[PDB]
């Protein structure tokens, strides 16, 4: 869990401040819980983690070097096109996960802010809208056969339209 | 009578004029129908109670019904003006209707998108 | 929080334990009904803890338990949304189901496969809880469909009946007609907000939402049996009385109301949908309140009462009072389940007689069941300070003190009177008369499995409304300033209905023949809606499916046009070509023609 | 149910059926017992007034008028006995009515749990086997020459003979298994 | 011995082993580009003759 | 892939060399082991599809179909163990050989890399299917059913061969990967329209399309149980797979050439779901349900979206399992009463309590109960079509209602009501039959648990 | 009539060998066929197949893609770059046709 | 009485009254108990539409 990727604001819990003579059942139930249920489970987990400390192994996040893009090599060079298409598919798969991360951010903000979500989730909603526009301009309307070539064609059409409008 | 029958609310029997006719012709007809019922029931009960029976009782009436509704429909079909008109209408008219519906909807949507007036906001999956 | 989430998941674990036990050999060594009843009881006790925490701090949780599958920028993960509605409904439903599961051990004791019956009831409870506690529209739909399937399996528990099979398939049909709207809502939200989770849906507040809201409204109509798709609920009494008490009254039929309440923030800003809900609920209330009168079947009367109350909840939602509608759901569960349990006890004690024309004098011959029935009936009516009061009184007050359709308001008040009218019908014809039952009498209430659950539901119907209405956090701002007549309208109309029904019932003993009335027939025969629709619609549909698609097109014309035509063409060509006389004279004449043709070809081609 | 209907009903049968239906629907209209008794006495008075009518045409005319009146004044939702057709719990117990021949496929392990029952069942099957030929012969010889037949079956005429076609009438599943 | 009836239980396993062998041969035939793709173009580590054999 | 193909070949000598008593045991066990081996195709840890050689390959679309084909063969062998109980040993071995040869050809077809090899195998599968239907059917109409099944396919297939030859002449190759990577737009000429039709007609007929489906009810009604199983499970999906593969080179003509077939499928799904309400033969009812379900696959593949392709693949797999389960369930009653009429047998739950549970599960999968992969595929196809046009929801809802109605009608008619007591031959359910139903249902449950496996190329 | 054999009669499989499993008339072959089916179908294929499929790692880069997405989100937010930019390909790489 | 000779495939099959199975005598011992038909009795063309579960054509008080 990285807070920078998944920002979670600081909690702001009020003090108990009881104002009655009756006992609060939830406090005693939580005490009984922290004894019966929370403690043996904690001990079992500590034993499991102690066993994990021995027999410890590491796994690495693979790194892919950038290869020539689709734009950088010739029409009908299947080797180039295959390299560029695999790279484009990797970047598309990662764009999907960035989309998912930001959607999770928005949903968590809505749940947390609760009744103030209309006013205290402005940052998350604006991020969603901007990143959503970017995603649409990149990938929307490409067939089930989407590919780097189709993405390039879409970008070039959009650039031509923008240029024509700027001229006019 | 103040009760007017309908195809889905058929005329009762106690209100049926044909149930109160005592003519010997109708009486003979009813007796003949009961005789046919009795013969068929006797055969069925003999088969049903046969202690040596080792299988179910095949139903010639059911076989005839299934044959009529499946394999005998085409041999006894003759094209007619009404048959052809109904066939063409049922086969194609719905297709033409739904083609026009879908095509007009799609054309209006595409015109909207080309003009940029369609509010595609969070559409991301399509 | 660990404790809260642990309780929320442990409820489901406990409910699932009996289902697993039924797939092992231990079910033959244990007393399965008692084990399941204990499981429901302990699930209720456990659930009482999240309820207390919510009452204390009023916090709501979103608990993602499992990541099912990710579908390109849309992750489908098992998510539970535990807020006011889910937390309260879970406890109420668990209490009601504990009572009904204990009751069924007695009601169905003779019936073999009681273990299968208990398993089916537990499965329905599981699915209803899944429905009511789910962030995703997809998980909500899992619950939505499983509830209908368990309803099918329970209606027509006696599959030997053909009426029972018809009623079950009727429920399935009328529920799919609403599942179409549910799927419409799902697809619209998937395309326009790219998510099925309510958190992300909530940012659709400023859109039109007419299409998704109309889809949800159709689904709610179908599931909670509003006027358009109502016949199935009255017809769902073919199944066992415990099934009727639990599913088709206490929990299942409130699914549409729960769905609309869940999506209430979006429908707050859509006047068209609110107006449609108001009108539809008012119409359902009036129609089913009318139909309840002149019904000589205790279960049918109670089912029509349930339909009327659901219409009232729909009116409450037509007004922007979702919290009040949910409060009515929770309050009504208690006394409706109690009424159905009492009717089941009466029917069991008598030789399985459901018609009220062969009952009477139950007030004396069954003191305990009669007292519980009267408590439930007064609770259903607006008797002050009973579980019904803290919902019905406020609903009527809000109806009077709001900008509403005049006709909707008027017929809603008339239906509120008709409620007491048909309650008095039941009371009079099942308690305040001379005995009309067969002469041999074998009536035995004295059984703990019968007495205890009804006692619990009676304590509920007396105190639960008060306790909840005080514990729940403030939700909306009520209007407590109104003329005396508007304030006391609920009591006044309820008492007027009681008195009018009493006079009409007293008039039955007068030795004057009762002549058929057009309106009496309209009430008795359910407004002719079954008699007409259930005969014209299926007849036309099935006649099309046979005469058009199957016979005309698939068996005749699609055979003639392609395979038969091709075969005929080639069988004609073969006979045309292979009828040769076998004479060399003719063969060589043909060869001469071929030679001339070739010469001409060459000559004209140069 | 046990008896088979005739080719036709006579005037007496039709009138009696109408009387029974009219009294049942009158009971449905008059919920209370005393009121029902009063109106049932009146209805029987009406029926008896025309008990003597030697004009077999004015008898059929009276019957048809009465049937029209019955269809006009019938209870829209009459009272059906719980077990009768159309009544709640009609075919309720048809799920548990397993036919006797299902026991033939029981595993020996399952038959070992009822040693005496199957011992008696073998005797019953032996009795059926012995009787069948004689009963079919009895029916064959009893067949009337003229084709006018009926579903009514003959009793056992000789001694040591079971009634023809008895196996399904007997051994039928109990009403409440 | 009892071979005449049980020897038949070597065909399918033999087919599987032979298929693995043929797959390895097809792997050998496509040795080109072994360490010559724009991606995965590391230099051979010490005492290493082939990147993936 | 040869590690899967070769053991499948070795099954045949095993069948012909095994002793008559042990032949079924040996062949079934080794078919199960080959099905287990085929799971090595699921080890994909990157986006680079598996390319074993110049001649075979595996993608997320091919691997599910290959695994399903490998899995079915043991089930077909089990299902065929009773109605082949009386035939000569040579004849039983011939039937086993036909089924094994069908498995080998289908796996080769789904692993093929070239469209011409795909065509050769996809048309080679006809001979075993014709032999199985005609030589082991029970009625005199099996010959005409086989003629229909053969020539409906051949007529549509010849234009496919012509189109493939034309494409190879124009491009220089038929390798699917090369075609995909060097694809170029098609000018909207009449010749290119005819090329589109020639490329799509064979697969549409195989699917089948609404207008040319008359060969499928006949084949199902006249075929043996294994014939119906393999047909419904895989031979219908051949068309969808071919359409998905070959549509990559037919753009952009699809956008306007798909309307006739989108409309045909959308309307024919309703027109066949309706027939299912009043079909008297149970096998015919299952066949028409299959036609209506495949209409959805046709429409989704035609509209071509990331959602449509995934939904089509999921529905392909789910239908492959469910229709086969329904056919096995129907054949269980057929082997006992020797009649396909649905009304003939009733109240069967009173004598087969557990077979009734299998019936209920199969019917629930058929009507698509969440979270079943049936409903996953159907829902995503519905969403894609809704995005296409918002009025498709009307037809989809009508079809949903009719599907629920006929699915529950099947159960209510067959397993419920009052037992047809006159049937003394209703023997207790076989352990073999119950195992067959369990093997049909368990993979469905597991795939519902893990649906990521049966998404297609798009997602 | 031609010299044709009569239709064979219905048989009860459980009449002889009440432990029939539906597989074969010989009891030993039948039980062993049932055992082979249950072993190689459930014990082997389903259990081991399910475990293998479950422990297929990073099926189609589902996990690597999420890890990369987290890395990129952190990097881009730290450096102040847009999370996603509307141009996949740097517009400099593209040589747009004149006019 | 056969169907009208309009070439709609009916052929020789008889035409029986279009009366639902609901209207048959419920107290009789029908051979096909829930179909309310006897063995050998000719079957209506639309029997599966008129079965007791589906279309009902019984008379009505109104
Ligand atoms: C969040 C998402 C939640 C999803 C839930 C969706 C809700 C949908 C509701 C569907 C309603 C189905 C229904 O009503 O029951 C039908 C059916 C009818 O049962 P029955 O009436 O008792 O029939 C008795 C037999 O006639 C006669 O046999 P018996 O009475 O002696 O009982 C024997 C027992 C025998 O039990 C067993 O043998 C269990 C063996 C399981 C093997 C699984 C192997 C997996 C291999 C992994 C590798 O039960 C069975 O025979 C059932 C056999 C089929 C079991 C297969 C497992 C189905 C799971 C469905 C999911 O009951 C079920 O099997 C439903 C199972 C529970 C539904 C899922 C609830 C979630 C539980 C998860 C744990
Ligand atoms: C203001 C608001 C106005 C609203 C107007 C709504 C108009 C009605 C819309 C609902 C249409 C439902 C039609 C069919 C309902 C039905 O027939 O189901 C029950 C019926 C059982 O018959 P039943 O009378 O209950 O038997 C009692 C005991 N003998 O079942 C049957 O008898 C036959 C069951 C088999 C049916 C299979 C074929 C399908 C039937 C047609 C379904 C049409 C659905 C149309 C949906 C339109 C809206 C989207
Ligand atoms: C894919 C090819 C399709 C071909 C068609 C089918 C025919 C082939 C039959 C092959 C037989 C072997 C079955 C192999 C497929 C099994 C798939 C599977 O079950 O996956 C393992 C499952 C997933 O678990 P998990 O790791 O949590 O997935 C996380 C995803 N994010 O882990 C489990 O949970 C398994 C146990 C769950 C039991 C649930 C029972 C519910 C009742
Ligand atoms: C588009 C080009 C495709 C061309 C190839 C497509 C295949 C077409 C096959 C053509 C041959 C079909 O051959 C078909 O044979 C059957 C019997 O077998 C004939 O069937 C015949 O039955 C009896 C005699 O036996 C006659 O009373 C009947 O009128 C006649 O139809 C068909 O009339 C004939 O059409
Ligand atoms: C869109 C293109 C794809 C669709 C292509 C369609 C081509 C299909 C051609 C298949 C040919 C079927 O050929 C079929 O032969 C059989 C013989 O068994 C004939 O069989 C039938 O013939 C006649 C009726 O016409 C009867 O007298 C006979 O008893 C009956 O068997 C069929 O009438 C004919 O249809």
């Amino acid at each position: 869990w990285d807070k920078d990727v998944y920002p979670e604001p600081p909690s702001r819990t009020p003090a108990p401040s009881p104002q009655t003579s009756l006992p609060n059942p939830i406090t005693y139930l939580t005490k009984a819980y922290d004894l019966v249920v929370d403690w043996p489970v904690t001990l079992v987990r500590e034993f499991i983690e102690r066993q994990h400390a021995k027999n410890r192994t590491y796994y690495y996040h693979r790194q892919y070097r950038r290869v020539p893009d689709i734009t950088e090599c010739k029409e009908g060079d299947v080797l180039c096109i295959y390299e560029a298409e695999m790279q484009w598919r990797r970047d598309f798969k990662v764009d999907q996960e960035i989309m998912n991360i930001i959607q999770e951010r928005l949903k968590a903000c809505q749940q947390r802010e609760g009744e103030n979500y209309q006013q205290n989730c402005a940052k998350e909603l604006e991020q969603f809208t901007k990143v959503t526009k970017a995603y649409q301009d990149r990938y929307l309307d490409l067939g089930a056969y989407y590919s780097a070539r189709k993405c390039l064609a879409k970008q070039k059409q959009r650039m031509l339209e923008e240029r024509k409008a700027a001229r006019q | 009578s103040k009760y007017k029958p309908a195809p889905l609310a058929t005329l009762p029997s106690t209100l049926d004029p044909a149930e109160y006719d005592v003519s010997p012709e109708t009486r003979r007809a009813q007796v003949e129908r009961l005789s046919i019922r009795a013969r068929l029931k006797r055969e069925y009960l003999l088969q049903y109670n046969d202690p040596k029976r080792v299988s179910h009782i095949e139903d010639p009436a059911l076989i005839r019904w299934t044959y009529a509704r499946s394999a005998n429909i085409y041999p006894n079909f003759r094209p007619t003006p009404k048959n052809s008109l109904l066939g063409a209408v049922a086969g194609f008219g719905p297709l033409i209707f739904w083609y026009y519906v879908f095509k007009t909807d799609r054309d209006r949507k595409e015109r909207l998108i080309q003009e940029g007036k369609l509010d595609r906001k969070f559409n991301i999956s399509y | 929080m660990n404790i809260f989430t642990t309780s929320i998941l442990l409820i489901f674990i406990l409910l699932l334990s009996p289902i697993l036990i039924s797939m092992s050999n231990l079910i033959k060594h244990i007393n399965f009904p008692l084990y399941t009843t204990t499981s429901i009881k302990f699930s209720f006790i456990i659930s009482l803890l999240p309820l207390l925490m919510f009452f204390h701090n009023n916090m709501e949780y979103m608990i993602t338990t499992w990541h099912w599958v990710t579908m390109n920028s849309m992750e489908l993960k098992m998510s539970f949304k535990t807020d006011f509605f889910s937390i309260l409904f879970t406890s109420v439903a668990l209490f009601v189901t504990w009572s009904i599961m204990q009751f069924s051990s007695w009601y169905m004791h003779s019936d073999p496969n009681i273990n299968r019956f208990i398993k089916y009831l537990t499965l329905f409870l599981i699915t209803m809880l899944i429905l009511t506690s789910a962030n995703n529209m997809f998980q909500l739909f899992i619950g939505w469909e499983g509830v209908g399937i368990m309803s099918f399996l329970l209606i027509g528990w006696w599959y030997g009946r053909t009426d029972a099979n018809t009623a079950a398939l009727q429920a399935i049909l009328y529920n799919r007609i609403g599942d179409i709207g549910f799927i419409l809502a799902m697809v619209w939200f998937s395309l326009n907000m790219n998510s099925w989770e309510l958190q992300q849906i909530m940012f659709s507040n400023n859109n039109d939402n007419l299409i998704p809201l109309m889809g949800l409204l159709i689904a709610a109509t179908g599931k909670s049996a509003q006027f358009g798709l109502h016949p199935w609920l009255p017809s769902a009494m073919e199944g066992p009385t415990p099934v009727s008490a639990l599913l088709h009254s206490s929990t299942m039929v409130v699914a549409g109301i729960f769905l609309l309440v869940r999506f209430h923030p979006l429908t707050t800003n859509n006047n068209f949908i609110l107006t449609t809900m108001l009108c539809l609920g008012a119409l359902t209330t009036l129609f089913t309140a009318i139909c309840a009168l002149t019904q000589n079947d205790i279960k049918k009367i109670i089912a029509f009462s349930t339909s009327s109350q659901l219409g009232l909840m729909m009116v409450t939602l037509g007004m922007n009072q979702p919290h009040l509608a949910f409060l009515h759901i929770c309050t009504h569960a208690f006394f409706k389940a109690m009424l159905f349990m009492c009717s089941g006890s009466i029917i069991h004690s008598l030789a399985d007689e459901q018609d009220i024309r062969k009952m009477g004098n139950i007030t004396k011959i069954m003191p305990f069941t009669s007292s519980c029935l009267v408590i439930g009936s007064l609770a259903l009516t607006g008797m002050p300070f009973l579980t019904g009061f803290y919902s019905k009184d406020l609903i009527i007050e809000a109806i009077n003190t709001c900008n509403t359709n005049a006709w909707a308001l008027l017929i809603t008040l008339i239906a509120t009177s008709m409620t007491a009218m048909y309650s008095m019908r039941i009371i009079y014809f099942v308690t305040m008369t001379k005995p009309r039952f067969p002469p041999l009498i074998s009536i035995n209430e004295n059984d703990p499995d019968l007495m205890n659950p009804i006692k619990r539901l009676a304590f509920g119907s007396i105190f639960a409304g008060f306790v909840i209405s005080y514990n729940i956090p403030p939700t909306s701002i009520p209007v407590l300033t109104m003329p005396w007549f508007l304030k006391t309208t609920a009591l006044i109309i309820s008492v007027l209905g009681f008195l009018i029904a009493l006079e009409l019932n007293n008039l039955t003993m007068k030795l004057s023949m009762n002549k058929a009335n057009p309106y009496s027939s309209f009430s008795t025969l359910l407004g002719f809606f079954p008699s007409i629709i259930h005969r014209i619609t299926p007849m036309k549909s099935l006649n099309l499916s046979l005469k058009t698609s199957l016979t005309l097109l698939d068996l005749i014309w699609l055979e003639k046009t392609i395979p038969k035509s091709t075969s005929t063409l080639h069988t004609n060509m073969t006979t045309l070509t292979t009828n040769q006389k076998g004479l060399i004279k003719l063969y060589f004449m043909s060869f001469l023609i071929n030679i001339i043709l070739i010469i001409i070809l060459y000559s004209i081609n140069l | 149910a046990f008896c088979a209907p005739p080719a036709y009903l006579t005037h007496q049968q039709k009138v009696l059926r109408l009387y029974k239906r009219a009294l049942r629907h009158l009971e449905s209209w008059c919920i209370h017992r005393d009121k029902y008794r009063y109106f049932a006495c009146l209805m029987r008075a009406r029926f008896e007034e025309h008990k003597n009518e030697k004009d077999m045409m004015r008898a059929t005319q009276l019957l048809r008028e009465a049937e029209e009146e019955f269809w006009q004044n019938q209870h829209p939702q009459p009272y059906i006995f719980p077990d009768s057709p159309g009544g709640t719990s009609f075919e309720r117990y048809e799920c548990y009515k397993v036919p006797e021949w299902c026991l033939d496929y029981w595993h020996p392990s399952e038959k070992a749990m009822y040693p005496d029952y199957f011992s008696k069942r073998e005797q019953w099957k032996k009795l059926r086997m012995e009787s069948w030929d004689r009963e079919v012969k009895q029916l064959q010889e009893e067949t009337s020459p003229d084709g006018i037949m009926t579903e009514a079956l003959p009793p056992a005429r000789r001694e040591g003979d079971l009634p023809p076609l008895w196996w399904h009438i007997v051994t039928r599943p109990r009403e409440r298994p | 011995q009892l071979l005449r009836e049980h020897w038949v239980h070597i065909l399918v396993p033999a087919g599987f082993v032979f298929g693995c062998y043929l797959d390895r041969k097809d792997d050998e035939k496509l040795t080109a580009f072994r360490n010559k793709s724009m991606l995965f173009q590391r230099e051979l580590r010490p005492n290493e003759e082939v990147t993936w054999k | 892939m040869l590690k899967i193909i070769l053991p499948s070949l070795m099954l045949l000598p095993l069948t012909w060399l095994s002793s008559p008593k042990k032949t079924w045991t040996n062949v079934t066990s080794y078919s199960f082991l080959i099905s287990l081996t085929s799971l090595t195709l699921l080890w994909q840890t990157d986006e680079n599809y598996k390319n074993f050689s110049n001649m075979f390959s595996s993608d997320p679309l091919s691997t599910p179909l290959i695994i399903l084909t490998a899995w079915l063969l043991p089930l077909m062998l089990m299902a065929s163990q009773n109605h082949l109980k009386k035939d000569n040993n040579v004849l039983q071995k011939l039937y086993i050989s036909m089924l094994i040869s069908l498995q080998i050809l289908l796996i080769m077809t789904f692993s093929a890399t070239e469209l011409i090899m795909f065509y050769i195998l996809f048309e080679a599968t006809l001979i075993p299917t014709l032999i199985i239907i005609t030589r082991w059917g029970n009625q005199t109409e099996r010959l005409n059913a086989g003629i229909y099944f053969l020539f409906y396919t051949l007529i549509g297939s010849i234009p496919l061969l012509i189109a493939l030859i034309l494409i190879q002449n124009h491009v220089g190759t038929l390798n699917l990967m090369i075609l995909s990577f060097t694809t170029h737009t098609l000018d909207a000429s009449w010749s290119n329209n005819l090329l589109w039709l020639a490329c799509m007609m064979a697969f549409l007929i195989k699917m089948p399309l609404y207008g040319v489906h008359l060969w499928l009810p006949k084949a199902h009604v006249e075929a043996p149980i294994a014939g119906s199983m393999i047909l419904a499970a895989i031979l219908l999906k051949l068309g969808s797979y071919g359409m998905i593969r070959i549509s990559i080179i037919l753009d952009p003509l699809t956008k306007y050439m798909a309307y006739p077939f989108i409309l045909l499928s959308l309307w024919g799904m309703i027109m066949t779901s309706s027939i299912c309400l009043r079909q008297t033969d149970l096998k015919s009812l299952i066949a028409y349900s299959s036609v209506s379900h495949m209409a959805l696959v046709i429409a989704s593949i035609m509209i071509q979206t990331p959602w449509s392709f995934m939904g089509a693949t999921m529905l392909m797999i789910a239908h492959g399992l469910t229709s086969s389960l329904l056919f096995c369930l129907a054949n269980s009653n057929y082997e006992r009463i020797h009649s396909r009429t649905m009304i003939m047998a009733r109240g069967l739950q009173m004598v087969f309590p557990l077979m009734a549970t299998w019936w209920l599960m199969a019917s629930l999968a058929n009507l698509a109960l969440p979270p079943s992969i049936n409903l996953m595929g159907e829902l995503f196809i519905t969403m894609s079509l809704f995005s296409w046009s918002n009025f498709t929801i009307i037809l989809m809802g009508i079809n949903i209602i009719i599907t629920g109605m006929y699915s529950m009608y099947m159960i209510i008619t067959t397993q419920r009501g009052k037992l047809t007591n006159h049937m003394i031959n209703l023997q207790p359910s076989h352990t073999r039959e119950l195992t067959l139903m369990a093997l049909h249902m368990i993979p469905l449950i597991l795939l519902t648990t893990s649906p990521k496996l049966i998404t297609g190329l798009t997602m | 009539q031609w010299q044709e054999d009569p239709e064979p009669e219905d048989e009860n499989v459980y009449a002889k060998n009440p432990d029939f499993h539906g597989y074969d008339s010989d009891p030993v072959v039948d039980v062993w066929n049932m055992r082979a089916v249950f072993f190689f179908g459930f014990s082997i294929v389903l259990v081991f197949g399910t475990t293998f499929v479950a422990y297929v790692p990073d099926y189609r880069m589902q996990e690597w893609a999420r890890r990369e997405a987290e890395r990129l989100v952190k990097y881009r937010e730290v450096n102040g770059l847009p999370i996603m930019e509307s141009n996949y390909f740097d517009p400099s790489k593209i040589q747009l046709p004149e006019d | 009485e056969p169907y009208p000779d309009d070439g709609m495939g009916y052929g020789d099959y008889p035409m029986l009254p279009n009366r639902s199975q609901h209207e048959r005598d419920p107290w009789y011992q029908w051979d096909h108990s829930e179909l309310r038909m006897n063995w050998g009795e000719p079957i209506h063309w639309d029997l599966d539409m008129y079965i007791r579960n589906r279309v009902d054509t019984s008379p009505t008080p109104v």
